[PDB]
């Protein structure tokens, strides 16, 4: 705002959303449609971190699903995978045990959203990592997972999407990278 | 409706979109179309000049319009409209915030990269500048595409 | 044979409709004993 | 052939004009007293 | 795989069970937080003193004046009682 | 005094600033002989109506649902080859939205018994309606498309039943009227 | 006397009895328009007759075709 103006950090030209406070972890301040004044931000808060939690498993997924195949399993492009897993029911058994642990959790939702739990805290620290004595490093790490997440979400996203239009596998596309197909070649006149 | 605090104010409003529309929005629009329209120009004059390097192959020798209805089918523009909507999704919220009160000023996205306007005097000179020229801008551009349209010709060829 | 029919369910559908509707109108009410 | 309707025309006067009258009784309807009676008819119109 | 063994079928419940999940959750959320927001209201560039803008919002006149029949009435008089010939009228009694 | 819209004749006595989107253009001066109350939530109505159906006709032409029948471009073939029940759903669904949004009260004496300024069916999800000079200029809008949309589905229905040519496709190859 | 809907909208067409018009009203017009109608029954009913001929007339069978 290059006139002076109090206004929020991402960006500059926006107020700072209101009920969009600091004390969430890796608040920017970016919220520029407002939908934290729409739906409460902790319920929100709950979906970015599913979403992500879900998607870092699914970069690291396609990524290793390309270079490694189990042996019981064929090694085939992973958007395949889903289409053969579906037919095997390799499928519905991943839907069914996700579902059991989502049962659990959207109980948990529902005492997120009456006071209780924290956004996305299921205590799951089999680990001692942010553990009593490494409990300041909690702060940070939420930053972290924050960010790993939505940097995830878009990779994801991106992984998917590129691939479908090159045809081409994202470790194949680094060592080779083409233009989408025709266009080096093509005039459109 | 037409009041001195808005910059380039001569006083010239004959039809009075003023009295029915905010003149922050009409402003944020004088702005937006000639910040395009300035491009626009520019590109259109670049574009006879220079062509980027397997640009000539792909397309050929369309101009202007031709160009865009040649262009769609590279898709070129779509990422043109993807990107520029995603920048102009951020600008309704940015109209929205101002028309709701808000500090941001009509026309204003933050972008001082060099820290030109740092100095208050000297902002308003080139904020002056930036309607008119703008204004210019989009007089031009109707024009290069009309002559276009009637000739068949860039406007650097039109001159040559 | 197709107006007719359509004559003849649109009329058809129209008084029984009256019927049903006419009878669901708090018909037990309509006694002279109702105060 | 489920109410005779071969020509799907028919099934425009099957429920315009039940839905039309249903209009006029909702009028009725919402002018009564709709609180429960405790008895073998309602007495109240 | 058919009914309830179908794949197919499995996805559906799940898509429903979101669906009917949405009410509850995301109605408590908007509850916490309903666009109760000072800076939140809608915005228009037009100025509002503009031709057409109503002087207060949701009005409901209170109209004691003529039933619908009248007015059913004075739309069938459109037609056959219009005032075109009135306009040119001509201008004592015996015992 | 004098109508704005139309300044020979005089203001419709009903007619005063309050209701949003008068210029007074009552002409025939139904407003007297009716409630406003019935007659703009019937504005509002058609017009609702027509502006989901005016960017009906343009969408289906352009884009199709995958189901076999709903292929057909014009609007006005497409009711008769999309199947005849899901018309009739679509119908009732309607007609629920109707006795639940109006609250049962769907008659011209009662439907407003209850507060309800017209069209209030509580729509209203992103809570725009707060400032009342939003509101008021946002009601103008409603009107403005609500009444061009109902002039331009009238045409582009009429023009399709002319033509058996969708709106978008009409203006490209338009033909005058005698080819077709 | 019974009070009917179609009787109090056409109430005003009959409620001017007796309601005259002063002196001789109008009466020059309608003689000099009897006066018009009696040449024109003379003038048809001499064409029926054939003591009157008017040109591309015919009055015959014969000019049915
Ligand atoms: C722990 C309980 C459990 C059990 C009994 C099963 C049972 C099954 N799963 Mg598995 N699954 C589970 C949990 C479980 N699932 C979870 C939590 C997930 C992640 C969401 C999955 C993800 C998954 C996928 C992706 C697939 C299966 C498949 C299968 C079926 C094929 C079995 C097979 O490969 O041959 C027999 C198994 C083997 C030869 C592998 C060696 C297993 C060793 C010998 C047993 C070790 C103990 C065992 C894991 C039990 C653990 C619990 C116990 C300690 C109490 C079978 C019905 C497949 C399917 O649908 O069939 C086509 C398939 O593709 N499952
Ligand atoms: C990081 C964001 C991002 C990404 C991933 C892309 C991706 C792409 N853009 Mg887009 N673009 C972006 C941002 C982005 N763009 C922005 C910010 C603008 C400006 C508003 C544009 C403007 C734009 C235009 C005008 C065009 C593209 C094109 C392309 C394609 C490149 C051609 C090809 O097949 O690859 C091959 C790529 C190369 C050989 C060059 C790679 C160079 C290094 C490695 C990167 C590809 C789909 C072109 C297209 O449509 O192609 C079909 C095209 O004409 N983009
Ligand atoms: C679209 C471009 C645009 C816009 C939005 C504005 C807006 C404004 N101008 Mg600027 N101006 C422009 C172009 C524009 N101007 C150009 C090209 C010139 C040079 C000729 C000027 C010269 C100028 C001067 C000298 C002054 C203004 C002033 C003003 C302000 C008040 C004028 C007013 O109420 O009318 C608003 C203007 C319009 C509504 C533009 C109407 C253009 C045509 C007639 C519209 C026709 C309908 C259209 C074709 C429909 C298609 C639209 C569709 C694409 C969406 C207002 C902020 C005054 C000011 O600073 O006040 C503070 C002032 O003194 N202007
Ligand atoms: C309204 C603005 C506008 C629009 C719609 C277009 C549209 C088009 N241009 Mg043009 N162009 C513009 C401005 C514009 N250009 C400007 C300002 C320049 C000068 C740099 C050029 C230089 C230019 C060349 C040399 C070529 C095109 C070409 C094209 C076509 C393909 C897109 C492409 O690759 O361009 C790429 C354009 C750019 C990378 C210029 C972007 C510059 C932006 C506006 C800088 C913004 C400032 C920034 C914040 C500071 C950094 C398409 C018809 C190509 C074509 O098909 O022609 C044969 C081509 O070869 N344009
Ligand atoms: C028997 C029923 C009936 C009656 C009582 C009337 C009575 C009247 N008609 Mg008529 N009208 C009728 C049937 C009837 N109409 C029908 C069936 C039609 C055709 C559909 C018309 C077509 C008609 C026209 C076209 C006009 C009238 C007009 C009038 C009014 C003339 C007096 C005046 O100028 O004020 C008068 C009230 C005239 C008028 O000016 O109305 C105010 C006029 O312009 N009427
Ligand atoms: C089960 C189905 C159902 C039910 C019960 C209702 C219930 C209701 N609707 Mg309906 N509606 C439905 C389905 C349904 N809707 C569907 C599917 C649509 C299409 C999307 C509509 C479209 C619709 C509109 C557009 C309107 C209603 C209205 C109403 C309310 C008043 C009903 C009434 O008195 O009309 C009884 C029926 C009639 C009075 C007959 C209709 C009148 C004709 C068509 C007028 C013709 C005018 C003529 C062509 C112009 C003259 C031309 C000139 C040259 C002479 C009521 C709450 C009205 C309302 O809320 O008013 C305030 C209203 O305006 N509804
Ligand atoms: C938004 C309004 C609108 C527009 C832009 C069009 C557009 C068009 N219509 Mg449609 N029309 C509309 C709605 C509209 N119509 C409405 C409300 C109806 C009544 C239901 C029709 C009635 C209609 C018919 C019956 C058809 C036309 C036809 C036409 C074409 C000839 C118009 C012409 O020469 O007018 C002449 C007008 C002028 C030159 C002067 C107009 C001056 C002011 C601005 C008005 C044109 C492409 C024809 C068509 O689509 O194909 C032949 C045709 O047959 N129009
Ligand atoms: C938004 C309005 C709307 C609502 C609220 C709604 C609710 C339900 C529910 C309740 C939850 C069920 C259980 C259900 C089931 C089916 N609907 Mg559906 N439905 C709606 C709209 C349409 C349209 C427009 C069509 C359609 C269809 C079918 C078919 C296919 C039959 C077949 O397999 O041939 C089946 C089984 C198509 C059709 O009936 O074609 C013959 C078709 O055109 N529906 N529908
Ligand atoms: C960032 C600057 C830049 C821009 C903004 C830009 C825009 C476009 C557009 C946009 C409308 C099209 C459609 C287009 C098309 C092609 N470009 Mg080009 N291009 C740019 C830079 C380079 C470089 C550095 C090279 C290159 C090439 C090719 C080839 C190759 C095959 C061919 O020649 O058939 C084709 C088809 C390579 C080459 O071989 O050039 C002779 C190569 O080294 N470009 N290019
Ligand atoms: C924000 C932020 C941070 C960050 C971050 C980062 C690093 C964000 C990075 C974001 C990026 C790179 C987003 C990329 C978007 C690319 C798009 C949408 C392309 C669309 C293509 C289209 C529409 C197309 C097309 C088409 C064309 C052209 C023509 C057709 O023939 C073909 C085709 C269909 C292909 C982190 C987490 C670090 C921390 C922090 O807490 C906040
Ligand atoms: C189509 C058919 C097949 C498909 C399905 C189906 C259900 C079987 C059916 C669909 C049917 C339905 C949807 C068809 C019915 C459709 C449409 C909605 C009717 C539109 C009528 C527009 C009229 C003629 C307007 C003229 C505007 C005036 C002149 C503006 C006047 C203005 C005012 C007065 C004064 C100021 C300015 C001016 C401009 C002078």
């Amino acid at each position: 705002a290059v006139f002076q103006g109090d206004f929020s950090e991402s960006v500059p030209f926006l107020k700072t959303p209101t009920n969009l406070d600091g004390s969430l972890p890796g608040d920017v301040g970016f919220d520029p449609l407002g939908f934290s004044e729409v739906f409460d931000i902790r319920v929100l808060r709950e979906a970015e971190l599913k979403h992500g939690r879900i998607a870092m498993l699914a970069t690291l997924g396609y990524l290793v699903q390309e270079a490694y195949v189990f042996p019981f399993f064929d090694k085939v492009p992973p958007i395949q995978a889903h289409d053969v897993l579906v037919k095997s029911g390799g499928m519905s058994q991943i839907l069914l045990w996700t579902s059991f642990l989502e049962i659990f959790g959207g109980i948990a939702l529902f005492q997120t959203i009456q006071g209780r739990r924290y956004p996305g805290d299921f205590a799951f620290d089999p680990l001692g990592l942010s553990q009593g004595k490494n409990a300041e490093k909690l702060e940070r790490y939420q930053l972290a997972e924050i960010k790993h997440s939505r940097l995830a979400m878009l990779a994801f996203s991106g992984f998917v999407h590129q691939g479908f239009i090159t045809k081409q596998g994202v470790l194949e596309q680094l060592g080779n990278f083409k233009p989408i197909p025709g266009f080096p070649e093509a005039t459109f006149f | 409706g037409l009041d001195g605090t808005y910059v380039g104010d001569v006083g010239f409003d004959p039809l009075g979109f003023s009295s029915i529309i905010d003149m922050r929005w009409l402003r944020e629009a004088e702005l937006k179309h000639g910040r395009v329209c300035m491009l626009a120009a520019t590109g259109m004059i670049v574009q006879d000049v220079y062509q980027f390097p397997g640009v000539t192959k792909s397309f050929g020798d369309a101009k202007m319009t031709t160009l865009h209805d040649v262009a769609v089918k590279q898709g070129s523009m779509q990422q043109l409209l993807v990107w520029l909507g995603l920048l102009e999704i951020f600008g309704f919220v940015a109209i929205v915030q101002m028309l709701q009160g808000s500090d941001r000023q009509p026309g204003d996205f933050g972008f001082d990269p060099l820290n030109c306007a740092a100095n208050p005097d000297t902002l308003a000179r080139r904020q002056l500048v930036e309607l008119k020229n703008g204004r210019l801008a989009m007089i031009a551009t109707a024009g290069m595409l009309h002559h276009f349209f009637i000739t068949g010709k860039g406007p650097i060829q039109l001159i040559t | 044979m197709f107006t007719l029919k359509i004559v003849v369910y649109t009329t058809v559908t129209l008084f029984v409709s009256l019927f049903t509707f006419g009878f669901l109108s708090n018909d037990a009410s309509r006694n002279p004993n109702r105060k | 052939e489920a109410l005779g309707v071969d020509d799907g025309r028919l099934l425009v006067p099957l429920v315009l004009i039940p839905v039309f009258v249903a209009l006029l009784y909702g009028n009725f309807a919402s002018t009564q007293d709709n609180e429960d009676f405790f008895d073998t008819y309602d007495q109240r119109r | 795989p058919q009914g309830f063994t179908s794949p197919k079928n499995h996805f559906a419940s799940v898509i429903g069970l979101w669906v009917l999940f949405a009410l509850p959750v995301w109605s408590a959320a908007y509850k916490q937080a309903g666009c109760t927001t000072p800076d939140w209201f809608g915005v228009s560039q037009v100025a509002e003193d503009a031709p057409g803008v109503g002087l207060l919002a949701k009005a409901a006149p209170e109209y004691n004046g003529p039933s619908f029949r009248e007015g059913l009435e004075y739309v069938f008089s459109f037609v056959w009682k219009p005032p075109i010939l009135i306009a040119w009228k001509p201008r004592v009694y015996d015992e | 005094d004098r109508s704005y819209s139309m300044p020979f004749l005089e203001r419709p006595p009903a007619l005063d600033g309050s209701l949003a989107g008068d210029v007074g253009f009552d002409p025939l001066g139904f407003s007297n002989y009716f409630d406003l109350k019935w007659l703009r939530e019937a504005e509002l109505k058609h017009g609702r109506v027509c502006m989901l159906g005016c960017t009906g006709f343009i969408t289906q032409e352009k884009i199709q649902l995958p189901l076999p029948g709903f292929d057909n471009k014009v609007a006005t073939e497409a009711f008769f080859s999309v199947p005849a029940g899901g018309l009739w759903q679509i119908f009732f669904t309607l007609g629920a939205i109707e006795i639940l949004s109006n609250g049962g009260k769907l008659a011209p004496g009662d439907m407003f018994a209850d507060g309800r300024a017209p069209g209030d069916l509580g729509f209203d999800p992103l809570n725009l309606s707060g400032d009342d000079a939003a509101l008021r200029r946002f009601i103008l809008a409603e009107l403005k498309h609500c009444r061009l949309a109902m002039i331009g589905l009238g045409g582009m229905l009429h023009q399709m039943l002319i033509t058996k040519q969708g709106p978008l496709d009409q203006l490209a190859n338009f033909q005058p009227i005698q080819y077709y | 006397a019974l009070r009917t809907r179609l009787g109090e909208l056409l109430r005003p067409l009959n409620s001017e009895y007796g309601k005259v018009a002063p002196g001789w009203g109008t009466t020059p017009i309608m003689g000099f328009v009897m006066l018009l109608f009696a040449v024109f029954l003379l003038i048809i009913l001499q064409i029926y007759n054939s003591s009157l001929i008017i040109e591309n007339v015919d009055v015959d069978w014969a000019s049915l075709g």
